[PDB]
C-alpha cells in the first residue's frame, strides 16, 4: 500500500516486487531443513545448465536466495 | 684429471698402503678416466632400453630412472646395476631408482610457465610452475 514514491521503470519495477517478498523468504528459509532445501536448488540447476556444471556442495553455506518454486516443497 | 700429485708423492702413497696390507707384496696405482667411466654407464642404459635422466657435477653423474617400470625393467635394471657397481664402486656414478605413480594422480593440468591444476570442474589449485 506504501504511497511515497518507489520506483520509476522496468528494472527498478522487478526489483520492487522482488524486494517485497523477502519477508515471506525468509519464514520458508528460517523452518526448512538445509539438506532439502540443497538437494531442490542443485537439482534445478542440473535441469537449466545441464548435469555437467559442478555439483554445488554448499556444505557451510549461505543459500542465495533459493528459488520459491525450490524452496517450496522444501518446506 | 682430478688428481694433481707428483711421482714422488704416488710412490709414498703406495708404499703406506703396502704398510696397511702385510700380505701383499706391491701396490700398482693405475689411472683411469672419468670420461670412460661415464660413458659405459650411459651406453649400459642405452642398450637396456631404460628411460633415465642424466645430471652432471663438479665431481659426479647422477642417473635418475623413475616412473611407473615394467617388471621386465625392474628385473634388468637391478642386474645392470649391480653389474657396474662391482666394477667401478658407487664413488663417481650414483643410480637413483625410484617407483612413481602418475604425476599428478589423474587429474587434469596445465603445465605452461603459467600451470596450474583442476583439483574438479571448477577448482583451481596455481600451487606452482608445473
Amino acid at each position: 500500500e506504501d504511497e511515497d514514491v518507489t520506483f520509476n521503470d522496468i528494472s527498478s519495477l522487478s526489483k520492487h516486487v522482488d524486494e517485497g517478498l523477502d519477508g515471506y523468504r525468509d519464514y520458508l528459509i528460517k523452518y526448512s531443513d538445509r539438506e532439502l532445501v540443497q538437494f531442490f536448488e542443485n537439482a534445478q540447476l542440473k535441469r537449466q545448465y545441464g548435469e555437467e556444471t559442478e555439483t554445488v556442495k554448499r556444505d557451510k553455506d549461505e543459500i542465495e536466495k533459493p528459488s520459491i518454486f525450490a524452496l517450496l516443497p522444501a518446506y | 684429471q682430478r688428481n694433481t700429485m707428483s711421482k714422488k708423492e704416488l710412490e709414498v702413497l703406495s708404499q703406506k698402503l703396502r704398510a696397511l696390507m702385510p700380505y701383499a707384496d706391491s701396490v700398482n696405482i693405475t689411472l683411469m678416466d672419468d670420461v670412460t667411466a661415464a660413458g659405459q654407464a650411459e651406453a649400459g642404459l642405452k642398450q637396456q632400453a631404460l628411460p633415465y635422466s642424466r645430471r652432471n657435477h663438479k665431481g659426479g653423474v647422477t642417473f635418475v630412472i623413475q616412473g611407473a617400470l615394467d617388471d621386465v625393467e625392474i628385473l634388468r635394471a637391478r642386474q645392470f646395476v649391480d653389474s657396474y657397481y662391482r666394477t667401478w664402486g658407487g664413488r663417481y656414478v650414483q643410480f637413483a631408482i625410484e617407483l612413481k605413480d602418475d604425476w599428478l594422480k589423474g587429474r587434469s593440468f596445465q603445465y605452461g610457465a603459467e600451470g596450474y591444476i583442476k583439483m574438479s570442474p571448477g577448482h583451481w589449485y596455481f600451487p606452482s610452475p608445473l
